């Protein structure tokens, strides 16, 4: 069923800023000790990246945020999830988002990949469900309430069975993920990449390149997109439905793409080790 | 070299005539391993069919499906393609493809055809203009037939119009072929278009069942997901010959390199955009594609008012792709090297130079 | 509708620009032998139009 979460603490958005991320692989193509000029859809460098954020203070009212809005799709987008925990879980796509034109969803739950193309009925929030216990003291899944139909599926992609850890961690955030979410004509290329970090509320800075992950030719007007996130529930916050919606830690980047030209310098061993922007400054020109 | 220069009577010196161009030998295409293939074995091979007008669609997409080893079955009765030739299917991408299920009886295969009419072809089942697809029909006696009487099956004796095209009529109400509706029991202006088919063990070939399958395709805007399956011959290296991986088509010598191309890379390319390394599909081994051998023919002549001896200069060549003199320059057959040195009477290259000595001949 | 006039529908390869061809032998369109009969996979290369 579609439950409307409540309860939330509204707050202004933030920006942060992207240093010289966003540099994916154009093509397959081996190249060894050169400097490729290539015009793509890449993310500028030092951009207004939209912030995103999930967390829940204690003590007063509090700043309980369960950011997952509906963001438009021009020619591509930019995702660098930055947590600790296993909260995101994946992304859904198309142009209305209900049962009257066709859709992507993408769910990484810890018993397989999802990913999946039909006429679903996603609602205003596709939750997701995590629930602790005291006897069998072990993070389960307890919610799986994205849609609610069924269409003619034109793709199905359920992946090998894998057991997460799904667990609630403290600390510092030690894990980047990086996707890139392309569409050229007929396809959705997906660029993803992991990293290392020892961050708390920022973006990392450096260079990554991220690497070429599926090729999915579902051709298919995506205009607009939504993330998707786990809630814990647990029995320290109890209530109604939408009242025990705990989130923990969790903040995800967003950000667009637009054809820009990049100067790629490829190593010996064919890996891309730096960039030039060529339109951010006279110097990169 | 008197054809270069339109005369019958060539100075002393060396003439470019023409270009050395060694030819290649094979036509190697590797494409990758056959897998995921359609499930074209399951909508033919199936222990329970359905009715005439409940053709259940069993559409597939993303998959390699393979039309040649139904055609070439010797299995079937009538298969009966339209919009393209019953061979050469497996050399076109379409983007889905629609199966059909029904046990249509006798006469009623011939009615499953563009520009037909009949009973199914009006009732139950209704075939669109021009459009690619085929039919495969086969004996329905064989397994499906029941010794004793069949009647499992299920037939619309008669209609209210024309059926659509691809469209199934599942309005099952007892039509009203008298006066007004009867809105009950059957057989006063009451007619039920859906009563029985009927069959009989002991039946001849013009009136008993049989299984077709009307497979149709579709050009949609989406990619072509259903391909055709591409072959691959074998793996010849250490020779100039035509290669085709997966639509890098050139030619040249597929030797073994050195270099770790990343897990998603394939291709390779040199600074001037030139491939000079790609990855088998099949096995994940780099090679490296090397130019075939070519150059330039010069022909070194002391001129035909002095004899009409001449040697041959392959440019760029190793003298193991054409006396036999290899230089820093290329391969001159025709001259012997003489440990001796004087002035050059005819430029070669390299420091090389090839004269007319005596008993007479060309010494380099 | 005569029955006369005839047209080829199956024939190897595609015909060079200036040649007849008025040979009638079985075209054995899969990988089954004919042996000069008709039937499946082995078509007559002519067809009357109507
Ligand atoms: C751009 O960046 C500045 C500084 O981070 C921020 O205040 C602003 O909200 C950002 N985006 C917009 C809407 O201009
Ligand atoms: C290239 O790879 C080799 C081993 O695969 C490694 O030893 C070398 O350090 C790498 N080069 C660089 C600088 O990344
Ligand atoms: C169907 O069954 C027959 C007999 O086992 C087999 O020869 C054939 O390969 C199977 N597949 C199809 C659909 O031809
Ligand atoms: C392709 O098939 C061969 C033979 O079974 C096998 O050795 C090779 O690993 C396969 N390669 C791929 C890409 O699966
Ligand atoms: C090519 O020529 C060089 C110089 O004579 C020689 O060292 C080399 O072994 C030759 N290679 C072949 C393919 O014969």
């Amino acid at each position: 069923q579609c439950v409307n979460l409540t309860t939330r603490t509204q707050l202004p958005p933030a920006y942060t800023n992207s240093f010289t991320r966003g540099v994916y692989y154009p093509d397959k193509v081996f190249r060894s000790s050169v400097l490729h000029s290539t015009q793509d859809l890449f993310l500028p460098f030092f951009s207004n990246v939209t912030w995103f954020h999930a967390i829940h203070v204690s003590g007063t009212n509090g700043t309980k945020r369960f950011d997952n809005p509906v963001l438009p799709f021009n020619d591509g987008v930019y995702f660098a999830s930055t947590e600790k925990s296993n909260i995101i879980r994946g992304w859904i796509f198309g142009t209305t988002l209900d049962s009257k034109t066709q859709s992507l969803l993408i769910v990484n739950n810890a018993t397989n990949v999802v990913i999946k193309v039909c006429e679903f009925q996603f609602c205003n929030d596709p939750f997701l469900g995590v629930y602790y216990h005291k006897n069998n003291k072990s993070w389960m899944e307890s919610e799986f309430r994205v849609y609610s139909s069924a269409n003619n599926c034109t793709f199905e992609y359920v992946s090998q069975p894998f057991l997460m850890d799904l667990e609630g961690k403290q600390g510092n955030f030690k894990n980047l993920r990086e996707f890139v979410f392309k569409n050229i004509d007929g396809y959705f290329k997906i660029y993803s990449k992991h990293t290392p970090i020892n961050l708390v509320r920022d973006l990392p800075q450096g260079f990554s390149a991220l690497e070429p992950l599926v090729d999915l030719p579902i051709g298919i007007n995506i205009t607009r997109f939504q993330t998707l996130l786990a809630l814990h529930r647990s029995y320290l916050t109890p209530g109604d439905s939408s009242s025990g919606w705990t989130a923990g830690a969790a903040a995800y980047y967003v950000g667009y793409l637009q054809p820009r030209t990049f100067l790629l310098k490829y190593n010996e061993n064919g890996t891309i080790t730096d960039a030039v922007d060529c339109a951010l400054d006279p110097l990169s020109e | 070299t008197k054809c270069t220069l339109k005369s019958f009577t060539v100075e002393k010196g060396i003439y470019q005539t023409s270009n050395f161009r060694v030819q290649p030998t094979e036509s190697i295409v590797r494409f990758p391993n056959i897998t995921n293939l359609c499930p074209f074995g399951e909508v033919f091979n199936a222990t329970r069919f359905a009715s005439v007008y409940a053709w259940n669609r069993k559409r597939i997409s993303n998959c390699v499906a393979d039309y040649s080893v139904l055609y070439n079955s010797a299995s079937f009765s009538t298969f009966k393609c339209y919009g393209v030739s019953p061979t050469k299917l497996n050399d076109l991408c379409f983007t889905n493809v629609y199966a059909d299920s029904f046990v249509i009886r006798g006469d009623e295969v011939r009615q499953i055809a563009p520009g037909q009419t009949g009973k199914i072809a009006d009732y139950n089942y209704k075939l669109p203009d021009d459009f690619t697809g085929c039919v495969i029909a086969w004996n329905s006696n064989n397994l499906d037939s029941k010794v004793g009487g069949n009647y499992n099956y299920l037939y619309r004796l008669f209609r209210k119009s024309n059926l659509k095209p691809f469209e199934r009529d599942i309005s099952t109400e007892i039509y009203q072929a008298g006066s007004t509706p009867c809105n009950g029991v059957e057989g006063f202006n009451c007619y039920f278009p859906l009563q029985s088919y009927g069959f009989q063990p002991t039946n001849g070939v013009g009136y008993q069942p049989y299984r077709v399958v009307v497979l149709s395709f579709e050009l949609l805007h989406a990619p072509a997901t259903v391909c055709g399956p591409k072959k691959s011959t074998n793996l010849v290296k250490n020779k100039c010959v035509n290669f085709n991986f997966n639509g890098l088509t050139g030619t040249g010598v597929l030797t073994e390199s050195n270099k770790k191309f990343l897990p998603f890379q394939q291709f390779g390319r040199d600074i001037a955009d030139t491939t000079d390394a790609v990855r088998d599909p099949q096995t994940l081994e780099i090679l490296d594609i090397t130019p075939c051998s070519f150059g330039g023919v010069s022909v070194i002549t002391p001129g035909t008012n002095t004899s009409n001896q001449v040697a041959v200069l392959y440019q760029g060549v190793n003298c193991t792709e054409v006396n036999v003199f290899q230089t820093r320059a290329g391969c001159l057959i025709g001259a012997e090297h003489v440990n001796n040195s004087y002035e050059c009477d005819i430029p070669i290259g390299a420091g090389i130079c090839a004269s007319y000595q005596t008993s007479q001949s060309i010494i380099a």
